[PDB]
RNA sequence: AGAGUGUAGCUUAAAAGCACCCAACUUACACUUAGGAGAUUCAAUUGACGCUCUGA
C-alpha cells in the first residue's frame, strides 16, 4: 500500500528538472527524492 | 507569522526559450489516454477494496464492542476512554534497502 | 402570517451556524471531552516532513480526500516554509579541504476535529499501513507555533 | 454466573521494504516522468551543458560529461543493500529479518490437556487491575525479551465465545518499533507469520474470523 | 441441524436515481469541465447457489 503516493507529479507551472537522486541516511539505506543536478551519491554525515 | 515559500523566484521569468516545442502522434495519444484508463481503473479498485476492509475493520471492533458490554458493564467505561499515551507519537517511513 | 398557520415558513438561518466569525486570529481549541465511555479527542497536528516536495504533497492531497471521504470535520491545513540545509564534503586524501552541496526539505500540516478512540485508531492503522516511502509521520499538539 | 477470564495478544510489525512494482506501474512513472520534462524549463544541468558546449564550440572555432562519468563511477561502485532476504533463508521462518515487505503476526504454540490447537498467545486478567495492564503484562512474559510494544489504543478488536462455565477472548494489539529479540532458540513455537502463511495455519472458525481486521496490505 | 433472506455500497425503482476514481484550476478543500468501471445466481407464483443468526 506503498505505491498510492509513488506515482507524483509536479503540479507548479513553472520549475526546473528533478531528476531522481539518491540519498543514504546514517544507517544504509537509499531513498529515491526528486532534485536537481543528476547526482548519483549524497554522502551526508 | 508564516513566511510563504510557494512564490516562484526572481529567476523564473528572464530565460524561457529552450524547449517551447512538443510533438507527438495519434498513436502515442491514444496509448497515454488507455493508459490513463488503466490508472484510472486500477485506482477504483484500490479504493474499493480500502473500502471494503475499512468496513470490515469497523464492524469487527463494533462487535468487539457490544460484545464488551453485553459481557462487563464495568471494563466499558476503562476500555472506551484513551490514555494519555499517543500524545508524542511518531512512525517513520520505510526503507528501501536494508542496513 | 404571524397568526396565520403559515408562520415561520421563510426561516433559514437557524439551519446555519456560521456567524462568520474570526477565524484568522483566534486561538480556540476545543477541548478532549473526556467521560469515559464516550471519548473525544481534540484536534490533533499531523507532520509529513521529508526531502521531496511533490510527495509531501501528494501524501497530503491522499490524506485530505480520505479524512473528507471519511466524513470528519477538517481545520485548516497550511504549509511551513522550507529550511535549506548544506552537506559539508570532506575530501579524500585532504581532511582539511570541506566542500557543500544543497538538498531540500519540506513538510506539510492537517487536522481533524472528531477522533474517537475506535475510529482514530482505525485511521492511524490505516495511514500506517498505507505510508508511502519517503516522508514521516509525526503527530504533535495543536499549540505548534510557527 | 462464572466468566472465565482469558484474552488475546496479536503483534503488528511495520514492514521495512515496499512491495514489487508492477508493469503498468513502470509505464506510469516513464509517462509522468515524460510529462514533468516536457514540462520542465531552464534547468542547471541542461544550462551547464547548453551554454558550455556553445562556448567551446565559440572558443574552439577561433564539466559535464567527466562530471556525469565520476557519478556513474561512484554509483557502480557504491553497491546498495541486497533486498533479497526472503529467499536466501527458505528455513528460518521464526527470525525477525524473513519477511520485510508486509506485516507479520506472532503466534505461540501451546498443547493443554483438552485442547490442542495453535492458537495466539492469550491473556489472563484479574479483577483487581485493568485490563490493557495486565495484556502488556502477559505480552512482556510471553515474549522474555526487551520490546517496545506501543499499543495503538485501549480499544479492542475481536472477541468470541466458547464454553463447555462461559469464556471470553479479547483481542489486543500493540505497534512494535525495534526488535530485539533475546535467545531465539527458545523451545517456544513463536514464528513471524505474515497473511497468507497465517490463513494457511489455521484450520478453526475461531481464527478464520483474525484475517478480517488485520492489514491485509 | 433449524430460521431470516435474493438488484453493484442504497432504493414502500421497474434495468433508473444516489455513490467511486482518474485528467484540468487550487498551499490545500471544494464547484465546474473532460472520461471510466459497475448489477435482477439458476430451470418454469415455485425448488436449489451466496450472507447472517440460533447450535454442536
Amino acid at each position: 500500500d506503498s505505491s498510492r503516493a509513488s506515482l507524483t507529479r509536479v503540479h507548479r507551472q513553472a520549475y526546473a528538472r528533478l531528476y531522481p537522486v539518491l540519498l543514504v541516511k546514517q544507517d544504509g539505506s537509499t531513498i529515491h527524492i526528486r532534485y536537481r543536478e543528476p547526482r548519483r551519491m549524497l554522502a551526508m554525515p | 507569522i508564516p513566511i510563504e515559500d510557494f512564490i516562484t523566484p526572481l529567476k523564473f521569468l528572464d530565460k524561457a526559450r529552450e524547449r517551447p516545442q512538443v510533438e507527438l502522434t495519434f498513436e502515442e495519444t491514444e496509448r497515454r489516454a488507455l493508459l490513463l484508463k488503466k490508472w484510472s481503473l486500477y485506482k477504483q479498485q484500490e479504493r474499493k477494496m480500502e473500502r471494503d476492509t475499512i468496513r470490515a475493520m469497523l464492524e469487527a471492533q463494533q462487535e468487539a464492542l457490544e460484545e464488551l458490554q453485553l459481557e462487563s458493564p464495568k471494563l466499558h467505561a476503562e476500555a472506551i476512554k484513551r490514555d494519555p499515551n499517543l500524545f508524542p507519537f511518531e512512525k517513520e517511513g520505510p526503507h528501501y534497502t536494508p542496513p | 402570517y404571524k397568526t396565520k398557520p403559515t408562520h415561520g415558513i421563510g426561516k433559514y438561518k437557524h439551519l446555519i451556524k456560521a456567524e462568520e466569525p474570526k477565524k484568522k486570529k483566534g486561538k480556540v481549541e476545543v477541548r478532549a471531552i473526556n467521560l469515559g465511555t464516550d471519548y473525544e479527542y481534540g484536534v490533533l497536528n499531523i507532520h509529513l516532513t521529508a526531502y521531496d516536495m511533490t510527495l509531501a504533497e501528494s501524501y497530503a492531497q491522499y490524506v485530505h480526500n480520505l479524512c473528507n471521504s471519511l466524513s470528519i470535520k477538517v481545520e485548516e491545513s497550511y504549509a511551513m516554509p522550507t529550511k535549506t540545509i548544506e552537506v559539508l564534503q570532506l575530501q579524500d586524501q585532504g581532511s582539511k579541504m570541506l566542500l557543500d552541496s544543497v538538498l531540500t526539505t519540506h513538510e506539510r500540516v492537517v487536522q481533524i476535529s472528531g477522533l474517537s478512540a475506535t475510529f482514530a485508531e482505525i485511521f492511524l492503522e490505516i495511514i500506517q499501513s498505507s505510508l508511502p516511502e519517503g516522508v514521516r509521520l509525526s503527530v504533535k499538539e495543536h499549540t505548534e507555533e510557527d | 454466573s462464572p466468566w472465565r477470564l482469558l484474552g488475546a495478544l496479536c503483534l503488528q510489525r511495520p514492514p521495512v521494504v515496499s512491495k514489487p512494482l508492477t508493469p503498468l506501474q513502470e509505464e506510469m512513472a516513464s509517462l509522468l516522468q515524460q510529462i514533468e520534462i516536457e514540462r520542465s524549463l531552464y534547468s542547471d544541468h541542461e544550462l551547464r551543458a547548453l551554454d558550455e558546449n556553445q562556448r567551446l564550440a565559440k572558443k574552439k572555432a577561433d564539466l559535464a560529461q567527466d562530471l556525469e562519468d565520476m557519478w556513474e563511477q561512484k554509483f557502480l561502485q557504491f553497491k546498495l543493500g541486497a533486498r533479497i532476504t526472503e529467499a536466501d533463508e527458505k528455513n528460518d521462518r521464526t527470525s525477525l529479518n524473513r519477511k520485510l515487505d508486509r506485516n507479520l503476526v506472532l503466534l505461540v504454540r501451546e498443547k493443554f490437556g483438552d485442547q490442542d490447537v495453535w492458537i495466539l498467545p492469550q491473556a489472563e486478567w484479574q479483577p483487581g487491575e485493568t485490563l490493557r495492564g495486565t495484556a502488556e503484562r502477559t505480552l512482556a512474559t510471553l515474549s522474555e525479551n526487551n520490546m517496545e510494544a506501543k499499543f495503538l489504543g485501549n480499544a479492542p478488536c475481536g472477541h468470541y465465545t466458547f464454553k463447555f462455565l462461559g469464556a471470553k477472548v479479547f483481542f489486543f494489539k500493540a505497534l512494535l518499533l525495534t526488535g530485539d529479540f533475546s535467545q531465539a532458540g527458545n523451545k517456544g513455537h513463536h514464528v513471524w507469520v505474515t497473511k497468507d502463511e497465517l490463513g494457511d495455519y489455521l484450520k478453526p472458525k475461531y481464527l478464520a474470523q483474525v484475517r478480517r481486521f488485520v492489514s491485509d496490505l
